């Protein structure tokens, strides 16, 4: 009935279609347990949201870098930010791990106890750190514009769009990494090189992707 | 998948994983701290 | 090559084995080729 | 059943205690798949030589079939719109789609008419029989409306296909041994039938 | 009717039975109560006869098991090629084989083990290998690391295909029993297709790739400058430039004018003088002949057509007056009992490996092999050990047949029955001849020791005192040296330099010279005969008395593997056939250790060495020293262990460490061999009390090892210790003085 990633095969029994982006893609059966599938749903959402955020950073910085605005390419940006400003590397690393460990540990112990971070123990806040679903923590802070509580069918549509754009940005970020590992260039430089000669500048001309 | 993790919970598999972890931890210590005799 | 010594020995061996189904044709033709190669390479010594 | 002349000396259509890829359902279906690919292979390996012979295509093309870039040690034509690996990835994606949807209709009969494929679902409903889907595109014209006419057309497809499979094996052996194209072998066997045979080219 | 017979989907692919240890045995699936269970779980894991009585399921299990083994071996070969391509000095070695040491293992720089990466030459540092892969790769025409890498990927792909084939032919499409019982068809297909097409395709590879590349390598042209093999296949004009026969093509083949192929299909004999290996043209002709012979042999047995022999008819046709029914019933035995087949195949496979060792030392088939003394010693020793182990295995599985599969109500007055029926005569005669051999062979050594110690060397058995010349072996040697003149007219030289003749040297080292045979060789050969006869005595007694003896009339009901039948009737320890395999293992170790010592000392003394005359590695001391035990003790063991004992602080230090470790393991075995599990069980009782006192007693009850497991652990550590000792000794010695 519903579209499967591989037409003809039935979906597995643990993938029903309740999840956003549920195409029955589990050939290694990594999520047969419901708790492990719950944990993997939240890991998929976190990887997807970081990949969307990082991929928009890649694209905007590369658009600003090809046109002569002085922006670095993303494999040089951390070095030129640490060296341009007087920023020491390890202190910014440790402050990042402080803030990220605070937020991520709150998310961890809200997965472990599914309503517990809204007890008022953090500063005075209550029900603004209560979650709504697994990986969907919409209150007043995380959903300030308030789209998860009106037009619930449209909210399911946004869940589908969020998972699809997130998978697309994950394979896009893997693309940036492998693309730079082969070509040694920024990504929109590679896009301009593909627009110059499409028939002759591609992955079958590097000598790396197919070494024959 | 439950049965595969039950098999991974068996004694020689866990002994292999744990001795790989312990031996690798000792190997990394002896790499970054070469030849400790005292302290 | 047609009409030489080796040609006549091979044809004579194949007719001598086929004179003595598709399976019988294959078996006696393989035996005739073996016997003929033996006689040809043995009359060189 | 199409092409059932009883020629099975090694007994591979035995239904008793069969399994794996040796089954009548897999063997007849692979027989017609090899037959159709070999008909296309025979026509495609002849056609540049006879169209260069008739003077229809230029002499920059009309090369021998093994010099196309199939075997770049045996010669490769430069003048395609891309490198042959750029061609080959398009071939990978395209044949993966085609062959893989065909596999799914073999393993699950009729399964290619439900999930959305840009409106192309009534075309791939298939039949209750592999190797002969039909529908609006695989059988465009209603050819074989009579069941006896359908059997006769299946038998003609079998015989033309087996002849083309023998022809493609002949193109391979001929291309290795004499190093020339098959139409060149036609010209040399029709010029001197006695002095240009397999017995001469040893 | 021979046909494909297969059952569809017998066993579901599921991780369920992975999570239930001992599922295969009704006794072991109950779970563990004592520690004995674990050992039982691993000991009976692959004993498929104890799993099911159904021959079909057993046959399927062994088939997929064999596929697993082949996939493992393909992983191993893949590894060797990959390590030869990425972590070796193979190309550098190709440029200078006589002064670069073959190395294909490198160690990481941690805890000081980096010292093992020694100066092997070629601007490389690693462990010098003695497996001989470099010579095999040069002989095959490989020149670059890329080709080795491609071979590694190919072998990995083939390993994946073999594991898929195993899973497929056990879980998806598993053959029926009457498929496995088509033994006539199996012999036809393996003799034609495997050996025949194997050697045909290899001769194809040789004639088309090996010969030109190695002819250019012997010519002296730089390896990178040599044309790639596909250019040798593609442009036949180059093949005609090296050997003009190739200009005429395959026209002399079909017209039977085969004499024109004498450029690359030769009968030279001897060795390539600039290379020290057999002529690849001789090897090509050899593999072509072998191919044609086996393809002829593979059309012998009747399958789906009238022509062809029938195995049961040939067996039942050979009956005489002395043997009664003769070979009747043997076909039924060898088509229903896997253990009988395994015994035959193990015996011939071991013997074949020993023949491989002798023929590969005597007639070096690879280029720059004879002068890589470490490789020669390693290969000979290795394949001799493998051989011996497979022979002991043959005796083991023969006995297992005798206990589990033997059934005399289909086997009544037969060859096997008469053997069982005069076993006392057989064993008593073997007993006597073993004592005779022991007395006179070993007694000559003790006699010599006594005479030498008493200051009377003129009374010894030696070449200058009382001589015992090997007249028969010398006559066969002389005859085989004179063979090219009269009884083999088309041979240019003899098949091996050791028969007699000149001397082939490469890079200043002796590749092979004529081997002389004197009193010492007479004495060691009769020592070999003695030890082999004793080993045969133990194993054969084990198989003949496996079912019954005057001591234990109902031994068959006690099984193949059991400790004893109690201290009564005087004592019945080690009455089982398994225990006869256990003793045969020790005696096999004894025999083959004396064999490899013979080979090592003799090669270093009378064959190997440098050419200035020839200066041998030990100066030729064999002929005078190998007649006393003190001579072996001092001039072989004591003298040649200098290199191993002073290997510390260099790249050979690992051989010293494994020398000590192997001595340790050998001694460690004696605790298991000399003791018994009653003492150990009581000791474990005391220790268990101590654990109970501190609430750390395990729920799985600590048990001492079984009697038979004590013996098994004993013999395994004994063999590992001794063999590894001789390994470290040999390798350190021959790498340092080579
Ligand atoms: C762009 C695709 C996309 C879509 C359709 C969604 C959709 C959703 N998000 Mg998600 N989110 C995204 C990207 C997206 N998100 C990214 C990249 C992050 C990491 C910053 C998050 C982190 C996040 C959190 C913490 C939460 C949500 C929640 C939600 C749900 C309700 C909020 C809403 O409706 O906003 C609709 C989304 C859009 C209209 C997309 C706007 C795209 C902008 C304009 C792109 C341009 C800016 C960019 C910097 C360049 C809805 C399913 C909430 C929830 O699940 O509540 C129950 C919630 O708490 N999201
Ligand atoms: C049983 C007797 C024994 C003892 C007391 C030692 C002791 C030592 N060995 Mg030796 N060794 C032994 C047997 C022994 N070994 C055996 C049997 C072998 C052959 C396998 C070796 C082969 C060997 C090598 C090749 C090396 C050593 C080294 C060492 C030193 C390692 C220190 C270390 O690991 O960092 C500190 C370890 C840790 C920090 C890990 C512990 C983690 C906890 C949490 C720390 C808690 C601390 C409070 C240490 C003095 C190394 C050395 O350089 O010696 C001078 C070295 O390179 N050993
Ligand atoms: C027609 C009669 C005939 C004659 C005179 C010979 C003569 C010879 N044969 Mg041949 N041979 C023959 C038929 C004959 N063969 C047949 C019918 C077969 C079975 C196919 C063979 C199979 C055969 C083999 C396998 C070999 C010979 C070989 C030989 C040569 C040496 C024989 C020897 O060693 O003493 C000698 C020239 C040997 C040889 O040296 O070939 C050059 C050799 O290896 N023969
Ligand atoms: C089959 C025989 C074989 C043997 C004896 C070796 C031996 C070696 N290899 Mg080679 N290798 C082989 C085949 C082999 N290789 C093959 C087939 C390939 C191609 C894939 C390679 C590719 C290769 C590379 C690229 C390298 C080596 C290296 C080495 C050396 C160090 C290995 C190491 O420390 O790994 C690391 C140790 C581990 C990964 C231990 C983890 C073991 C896990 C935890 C066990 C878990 C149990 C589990 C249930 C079973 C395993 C399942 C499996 C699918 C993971 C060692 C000499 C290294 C070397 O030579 O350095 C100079 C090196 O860089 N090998
Ligand atoms: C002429 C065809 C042929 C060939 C080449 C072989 C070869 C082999 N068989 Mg035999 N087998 C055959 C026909 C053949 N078989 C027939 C007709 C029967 C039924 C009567 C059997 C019944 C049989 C049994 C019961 C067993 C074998 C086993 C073996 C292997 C022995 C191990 C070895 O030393 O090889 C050296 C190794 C190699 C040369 C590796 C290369 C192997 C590849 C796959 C080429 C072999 C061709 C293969 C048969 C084609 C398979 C096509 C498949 C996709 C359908 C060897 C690979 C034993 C085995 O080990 O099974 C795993 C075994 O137990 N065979
Ligand atoms: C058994 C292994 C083996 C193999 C594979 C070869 C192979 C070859 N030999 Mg060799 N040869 C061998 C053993 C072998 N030989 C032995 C044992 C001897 C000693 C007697 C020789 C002595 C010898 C000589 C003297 C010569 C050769 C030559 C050749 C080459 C051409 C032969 C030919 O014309 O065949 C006939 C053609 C075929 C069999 C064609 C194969 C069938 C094709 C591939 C079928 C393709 C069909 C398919 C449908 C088409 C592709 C479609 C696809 C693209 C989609 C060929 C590479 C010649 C050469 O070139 O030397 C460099 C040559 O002069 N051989
Ligand atoms: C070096 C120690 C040693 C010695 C001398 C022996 C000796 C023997 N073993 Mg034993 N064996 C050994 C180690 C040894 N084994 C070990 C470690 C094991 C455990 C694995 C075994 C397990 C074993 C098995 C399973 C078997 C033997 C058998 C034999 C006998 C072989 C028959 C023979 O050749 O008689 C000749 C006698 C000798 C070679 C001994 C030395 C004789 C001297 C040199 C001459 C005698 C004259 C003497 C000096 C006169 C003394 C006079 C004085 C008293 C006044 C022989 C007595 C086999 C057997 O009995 O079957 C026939 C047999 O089947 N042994
Ligand atoms: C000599 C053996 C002749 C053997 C021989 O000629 O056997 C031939 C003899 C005749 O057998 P048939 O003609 O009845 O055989 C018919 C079928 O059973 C076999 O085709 O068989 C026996 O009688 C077995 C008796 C063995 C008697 C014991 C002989 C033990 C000899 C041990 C010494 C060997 C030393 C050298 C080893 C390399
Ligand atoms: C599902 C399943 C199921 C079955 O069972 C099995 C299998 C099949 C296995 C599976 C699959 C899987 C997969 C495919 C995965 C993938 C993933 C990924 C790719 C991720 C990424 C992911 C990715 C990510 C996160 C990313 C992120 C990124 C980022 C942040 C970036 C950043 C940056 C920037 C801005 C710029 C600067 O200057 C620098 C940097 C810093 C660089
Ligand atoms: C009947 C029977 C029965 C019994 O039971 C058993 C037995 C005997 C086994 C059986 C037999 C069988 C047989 C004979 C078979 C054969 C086959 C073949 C030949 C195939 C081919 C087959 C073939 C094929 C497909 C082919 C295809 C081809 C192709 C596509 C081609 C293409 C092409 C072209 C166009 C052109 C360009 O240039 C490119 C290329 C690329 C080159
Ligand atoms: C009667 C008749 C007829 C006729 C027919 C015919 C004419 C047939 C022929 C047939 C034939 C004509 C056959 C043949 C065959 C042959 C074969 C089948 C061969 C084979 C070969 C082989 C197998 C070889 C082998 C070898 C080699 C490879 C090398 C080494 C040596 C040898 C020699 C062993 C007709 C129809 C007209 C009419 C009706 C009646
Ligand atoms: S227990 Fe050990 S010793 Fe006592 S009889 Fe059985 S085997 Fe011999």
């Amino acid at each position: 009935v519903r579209p499967v990633w591989f037409p003809g095969n039935p979906p597995p029994a643990h993938l029903d279609g309740s999840l956003a982006g549920d195409y029955g893609f589990d050939p290694l059966f990594l999520g047969q347990e419901p708790q492990t599938l719950k944990w993997y749903v939240q890991a998929e959402l976190v990887h997807g949201r970081f990949a969307m955020l990082g991929a928009a950073g890649i694209i905007l910085t590369s658009i600003g870098a090809k046109v002569g605005l002085g922006f670095p390419e993303w494999y040089d940006a951390g070095k030129v930010v640490v060296e341009k400003n007087n920023i020491d590397f390890p202190t910014l690393m440790v402050i990042q791990f402080y803030l990220m460990g605070w937020a991520e540990t709150k998310r961890w112990y809200d997965f472990k106890n599914p309503g517990s971070q809204a007890d008022g123990s953090f500063l005075g806040f209550t029900e603004e750190f209560k979650g709504l679903e697994n990986g969907y923590p919409g209150g007043r802070f995380f959903d300030p514009m308030g789209l998860s509580r009106g037009d619930a069918a449209k909210y399911q549509e946004y869940k589908q769009k969020e998972v699809k754009n997130g998978r697309l940005a994950m394979i896009a970020c893997l693309g940036f990494a492998a693309q730079y590992a082969a070509t040694g260039k920024g990504p929109l430089d590679n896009l301009a090189d593909h627009l110059a000669d499409p028939n002759h500048v591609n992955f079958a001309t590097n000598g790396v992707s197919i070494p024959i | 998948m439950k049965d595969f993790t039950t098999y991974l919970s068996t004694a020689p598999v866990i002994a292999t994983i744990w001795f790989t972890f312990t031996a690798g931890l000792l190997i990394e210590i002896n790499r970054y701290f070469p030849d400790p005799l005292v302290f | 090559f047609i009409g030489s010594s080796t040609n006549l020995i091979m044809v004579a061996s194949t007719t001598a084995t086929l004179a003595a189904t598709i399976v019988d044709v294959l078996a006696m033709g393989a035996a005739g080729h073996g016997l003929g190669v033996g006689i040809v390479l043995g009359l060189k010594g | 059943l199409p092409g059932d002349f009883g020629f099975d000396p090694l007994g591979l259509l035995d239904p008793v205690n069969s399994g794996g890829f040796i089954e009548p359902k897999w063997l007849q279906y692979s027989e017609v798949i090899h037959a159709r690919w070999a008909m296309l292979g025979a026509a495609g390996c002849i056609a540049p030589e006879v169209l260069g012979a008739a003077g229809l295509i230029p002499d920059a093309t009309n090369i021998k079939w093994f010099e196309s870039g199939v075997i770049p040690p045996a010669g490769s034509y430069n003048g395609y719109w891309a490198d042959p690996y750029t061609i080959f990835f398009v071939e990978i994606v395209a044949m993966q789609f085609a062959e893989l949807r065909r596999l799914q209709d073999f393993r699950y009969p009729g399964s290619m008419g439900q999930q959305y494929f840009l409106g192309l679902e009534a075309i791939f409903k298939g039949s209750g029989d592999a190797a002969y889907p039909g529908g609006p595109f695989f059988n465009l014209f209603n050819l074989g409306k009579t069941e006896a006419a359908m059997k006769e057309l299946k038998l003609k497809e079998i015989k033309n296909g087996r002849l083309a499979m023998l022809a493609m094996l002949g193109y391979g052996a001929q291309a290795v041994m004499t190093g020339k194209g098959p139409f060149q072998n036609l010209v040399e066997h029709l010029a001197d039938p006695v002095n240009n045979n397999i017995l001469t080219n040893f | 009717k021979v046909k494909i017979a297969v059952d569809r989907n017998p066993v579901e692919t599921s991780f369920e039975k992975w999570a239930k240890p001992g599922h295969f045995s009704r006794t072991l699936s109950k779970g563990p109560n004592t520690t004995t269970w674990i050992w039982n779980l691993h000991a009976d894991a692959h004993d498929f006869d104890s799993h099911t009585s159904d021959l079909e399921e057993i046959s399927r299990k062994v088939f997929s098991a064999h596929f697993g083994q082949l996939g493992i071996i393909f992983i191993w070969l893949s590894g060797m090629y990959f390590h030869g391509a990425r972590f070796s000095n193979y190309e550098a070695w190709l440029s200078d084989p006589t002064h670069i040491k073959p190395s294909a293992q490198v160690v990481w720089p941690i805890v000081g083990q980096e010292i093992l990466n020694g100066d092997v030459g070629g601007g490389f540092q690693g462990i010098q290998i003695t497996s001989g892969f470099f010579q095999l790769w040069r002989a095959s025409g490989i020149t670059s690391e890329l080709q080795l890498y491609t071979t590694a990927i190919g072998g990995l792909v083939m390993a994946a295909a073999m594991f898929f084939a195993g899973w497929f032919h056990y879980h998806k499409a598993a053959p029926k029993l009457e498929w496995f019982q088509n033994v006539e068809s199996m012999l036809n297909h393996h003799l034609g297709g495997l050996l025949g097409l194997g050697s045909l395709a290899w001769a194809g590879h040789q004639i088309h790739v090996s010969l030109p590349v190695n002819k250019l390598l012997d010519a002296g042209v730089d390896p990178k400058e040599i044309p790639l093999p596909h250019d040798l296949l593609l442009n036949r004009a180059i093949m005609a430039d090296l050997y003009p026969s190739f200009a005429k093509g395959i026209a002399p083949f079909f017209t039977l004018n085969w004499s024109e192929y004498s450029d690359f299909l030769t009968f030279k004999g001897g060795l390539n003088p600039v290379t020290g290996g057999l002529w690849l043209s001789d090897t090509a002709h050899h593999h072509v002949a072998i191919a044609v012979l086996f393809l002829v042999a593979g059309h012998m047995y009747r399958t789906n057509w009238g022509i062809g022999h029938s195995m049961k008819e040939i067996l039942e046709a050979h009956r005489g007056p002395f043997t009664g029914e003769g070979h009747v019933g043997l076909y039924e035995i060898l088509t229903t009992s896997w253990h009988a087949q395994l015994a035959i195949n193990l015996a011939l496979f071991g013997s074949l490996s020993i023949i491989v060792a002798h023929h590969m030392y005597a007639m070096p088939p690879y280029p720059y092999l004879a002068t890589d003394y470490g490789t020669q010693l390693s290969l000979f020793t290795h394949h001799t050990w493998i051989g011996g182990f497979c022979i002991v295995g043959a005796g083991a599985h023969a006995a297992i047949f005798m206990v589990r599969d033997y059934d005399p109500t289909n086997n009544y007055n037969n060859l096997l029955d008469r053997v069982i029926r005069h076993r006392d005569a057989i064993i008593s005669h073997l007993n006597w001849v073993c004592i005779f051999l022991g007395f006179h062979s070993f007694g000559l050594y003790i006699h010599n020791d006594t005479m030498s110690a008493l200051g009377r060397p003129q009374d010894m058995f030696s070449d200058t005192a009382i001589q015992l010349q090997p007249v028969f072996a010398q006559w066969i040697q002389n005859t085989h040296f004179l063979a090219p003149q009269l009884t083999a007219p088309n041979a240019l030289a003899a098949t091996s330099l050791t028969w007699g003749g000149d001397l082939v040297a490469v890079g200043g080292k002796v590749a092979m010279m004529p081997i002389s045979l004197g009193t010492s060789d007479f004495m060691v050969h009769h020592i070999h005969a003695f030890t082999i006869h004793v080993t045969v005595l133990i194993l054969l007694k084990g198989v003949l008395f496996a079912r019954s003896s005057r001591l234990i009339p109902d031994k068959a009901n006690l099984g193949f593997r059991f400790p004893c039948d109690g201290p009564g009737r005087g004592g019945t320890c080690q009455v089982s056939a398994w225990d006869h395999v256990f003793l045969g293992l020790f005696w096999m170790y004894n025999s083959l250790s004396i064999v490899i010592f013979h080979f090592s000392w003799k090669m270093q003394s009378d064959v190997w060495g440098t050419v200035t005359g020839v200066s041998h590695i030990t100066g030729g001391n064999f002929a005078q020293s190998a007649n006393t035990i003190n001579g072996w003790l001092r001039d072989f063991l004591w003298a040649q262990s200098s290199q191993v004992i002073q290997s510390y602080g260099s790249a050979l230090s690992a051989y010293g460490l494994i020398f000590l470790g192997a001595h340790f393991v050998w001694a460690f075995s004696l605790m298991f061999l000399f003791s018994g599990r009653g003492y150990w069980q009581e000791l474990i009782e005391s220790i268990v009390w101590a654990h109970n006192k501190l609430k750390v007693a395990p729920a799985i009850q600590p048990r001492a090892l079984s009697i038979t497991q004590g013996r098994a652990v004993g013999v395994a550590h004994y063999l590992l210790g001794g063999i590894a000792t001789t390994w470290s000794f040999f390798l350190a010695r021959i790498i340092s003085v080579g």
